[PDB]
């Protein structure tokens, strides 16, 4: 705080302000198609000969 | 030839200081005639007011 001889008026002190930030999200769309070509052949845990 | 800017009075000192130090002083008011420290060739009352015909600072008389 400023030093002032006790006759004179005084000193005035400045101040500060604000800031802002904004954001927007991004959009994600993965997918799969399923044929009969993917369903039919053998999933690995299945016995030989007859599925 | 040309009057130096030391020859235009502005303030009245409030507390003493040396050169290199800074001084609080008065810029406006109504002041005593005799408490202020003038110098020579500026003795009478009329010249002391003609120093400050224009400013905020006016130099009056006590009763």
């Amino acid at each position: 705080a400023p030093f002032v001889a006790p006759n004179v008026q005084g000193r005035v002190i400045k101040e500060s302000g604000y800031n802002t930030k904004t954001f927007k999200p991004a959009y994600v769309k993965p997918k799969h198609v399923i044929d009969p070509n993917m369903i039919i052949p053998r999933q690995p845990g299945e016995a030989l000969g007859t599925g | 030839e040309v009057p130096a800017p030391q020859s235009v009075a502005i303030g009245i000192a409030a507390q003493p200081a040396k050169s290199g130090q800074n001084v609080p002083y008065y810029i406006g008011g109504v002041f005593n005639h005799a408490a202020l420290g003038w110098h020579a060739s500026l003795d009478t009352l009329a010249k002391r007011q003609a120093v400050f015909d224009r400013t905020n600072i006016h130099i009056g008389n006590l009763y």
